């Protein structure tokens, strides 16, 4: 199997915000054009 | 050095070929979905470790704590000492293996946060200007972000199964081919904004 080693451990912020796509908007912007 | 799509033997495969004594690589977790792993070499031998993804840090169940994969790998690349077995052995993380890149085009960035995607765009970019990194917060997957006094939209790709699909909405066999799609068919937002990828934000030095 795969050797997953036994390890002897234990011895302000700003970030970006993501966005989700609308497939209704696109879908009619997109059949917006070929029309 | 993160290896999207490889397995423990073939992450061992790859150091007894391409590398050498204290090269390493990153790899999702095959025993474990969601979690990590990182494979060493050392004494021209391989040793797996487990990478704990709790959704809020990671860690190697134990010691210290990270909020990012990469903040974790980094932080023993530069502390060798800190990995120890229970037997006392050191594992040193030195030479990164680098994987293939997804597309070659230049506007892909790679590692690339989103504080310096919106830096690089905000003081070299245009409307419309966009690029392609990878996701911090999502290892394996990749960001899009746009220019829309200036903000970037940041959208997140989604890779499964070696696909790539945009909130889902088409398959495409490569980044090429759906950063293809989007230039010819925007997406929008939920606010409503229209992304349109007017001019690519290339990269610099090749």
């Amino acid at each position: 199997q795969v050797e997953y080693l036994d390890l002897d451990l234990d011895s302000a912020d700003e970030r970006v915000d993501y966005v989700v796509v609308d497939q209704q908007k696109t879908l009619a912007l997109k059949s917006t054009r070929e029309a | 050095w993160f290896h999207p799509n490889i397995t423990g033997v073939e992450a061992e495969n790859l150091l007894l070929t391409r590398g050498v004594d204290g090269s390493f690589l990153a790899r999702p977790s095959k025993s474990n979905p969601g979690d990590f792993t990182l494979s060493v070499r050392r004494n021209g031998a391989v040793t797996h470790i487990k990478i704990q993804n709790t959704g809020d840090y990671y860690d190697l169940y134990g010691g210290e704590k990270f909020a990012t994969l990469a903040e974790l790998v980094q932080y023993y690349m530069e502390h060798h000492g800190q990995l120890k077995e229970k037997n006392g052995d050191v594992i040193e993380l030195k030479y990164p293996l680098n994987c293939a890149d997804p597309t070659s085009e230049r506007w892909f960035h790679g590692h690339l946060s989103g504080k310096e995607a919106e830096k690089l765009l905000t003081e070299k970019g245009k409307h419309g200007s966009f690029l392609v990194r990878e996701s911090q917060s999502h290892p394996g997957d990749f960001v899009l972000s746009v220019r829309t006094k200036s903000k970037v939209t940041h959208v997140m790709i989604r890779c499964q199964e070696l696909k790539y699909d945009v909130g889902g909405g088409e398959r495409f066999d490569s980044l090429t081919d759906l950063v293809e799609h989007y230039k010819k068919n925007p997406m929008v937002e939920t606010l409503g904004t229209v992304l349109q990828l007017k001019q690519p934000l290339n990269t610099t030095r090749i």
